[PDB]
C-alpha cells in the first residue's frame, strides 16, 4: 505494497 | 536487515522482541530496554492492537527460535503513545512499553543509554542498526538477530533525498549512497546504536524509509535525543 | 553509571 514509505514496517 | 551480518550472544543486550499474539504469535516490531521496566519502540507498531494483553517482550533473545511456548516473556502494563503521533512520516514516531514485571539484568539483557540533551553537537561516526527483519523485500523474518552499520546523513541531505516529505528536526538519516545496507520489515522499532566514547547511546529509532536500503534514499529514525524530556516525563511519573 | 537516569 500500500505505502512503499512502510516496507520496513508491520 | 538488508546487507547485515549476525550478532552474537550478548552483543546488543538491549534489544528486544515484540510479539503479537493475535490472530496468531507473531514477531511485530525491535525495541529498546530503556530501564527496569521500559521499552523503547516506534507508535507506528501498534496500529491493529487495542489492548496491551496480546503483547510479549521478548529479552535476551539471539534466535527466533529460541522462543517456544514455556519461555519468559515479560508482559505489558501499559502502552505510552506520543500524543501528536498520527504516521510515520509524519514524526512523533515514538512509544513507551511499561512492562506489568521488573527485569533482571544481566550479559544478556541490559539497558541502553539515552542521548544527553546536552550532547547534540556530536557527531555519531559508529551507528548501527539491528533487527530480525527481512534482508531483502518479500522475505521472511531472519532467525538470528542481525546488525549492519550506517552512516547518518545530514538533515540537509536526506530532505534533498526525500522531496514531498518535511524532514523535520526530530527525525534522523542514515544509510549509504548506493544503498545495500538498511533495516527493512520487521526491524522496525529497533534502535539505531551509536558507540561514543566507549559508551553505546540509543541515537533513534528504525520508524520509515522509501522501501529499503534502495540507493539515495536513507532511512529515517525518530531522533531520540528530541524527545528525552518527553521519555522522562513519562518514566518519571509521580 | 549513565547520563540520562530512568528511575525503577
Ligand atoms: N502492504
Ligand atoms: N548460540
Ligand atoms: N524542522
Amino acid at each position: 505494497c500500500v505505502n512503499i514509505m512502510c516496507c520496513r514496517c508491520p | 536487515i538488508v546487507g547485515g551480518t549476525a550478532s552474537v550472544r550478548g552483543e546488543w543486550p538491549w534489544q528486544v522482541t515484540l510479539h503479537t499474539t493475535s490472530p496468531t504469535q507473531r514477531h511485530l516490531c525491535g525495541g529498546s530496554i530503556i530501564g527496569n521496566q521500559w521499552i523503547l519502540t516506534a507508535a507506528h507498531c501498534f496500529y491493529g492492537v487495542e489492548s496491551p494483553k496480546i503483547l510479549r517482550v521478548y529479552s535476551g533473545i539471539l534466535n527466533q527460535s529460541e522462543i517456544k511456548e514455556d519461555t519468559s516473556f515479560f508482559g505489558v502494563q501499559e502502552i505510552i503513545i506520543h500524543d501528536q503521533y498520527k504516521m510515520a512520516e509524519s514524526g512523533y514516531d515514538i512509544a513507551l512499553l511499561k512492562l506489568e514485571t521488573t527485569v533482571g539484568y544481566g550479559d544478556s539483557q541490559r539497558p541502553i543509554c539515552l542521548p544527553s540533551k546536552g550532547d547534540r553537537n556530536v557527531i555519531y561516526t559508529d551507528c548501527w542498526v539491528t533487527g530480525w527483519g527481512y534482508r531483502k523485500l518479500r522475505d521472511k523474518i531472519q532467525n538470528t538477530l542481525q546488525k549492519a552499520k550506517i552512516p547518518l546523513v545530514t538533515n540537509e541531505e536526506c530532505q534533498k533525498r526525500y522531496r514531498g516529505h518535511k524532514i523535520t528536526h526530530k527525525m534522523i538519516c542514515a544509510g549509504y549512497r548506493e544503498g545495500g545496507k538498511d533495516a527493512c520489515k520487521g526491524d522496525s522499532g529497533g534502535p539505531l546504536s551509536c558507540k561514543h566514547n566507549e559508551v553505546w547511546h540509543l541515537v533513534g529509532i528504525t520508524s520509515w524509509g522509501e522501501g529499503c536500503a534502495q540507493r539515495e534514499r536513507p532511512g529515517v529514525y525518530t531522533n531520540v535525543v528530541e524527545y528525552v524530556d518527553w521519555i522522562l516525563e513519562k518514566t518519571q511519573a509521580v
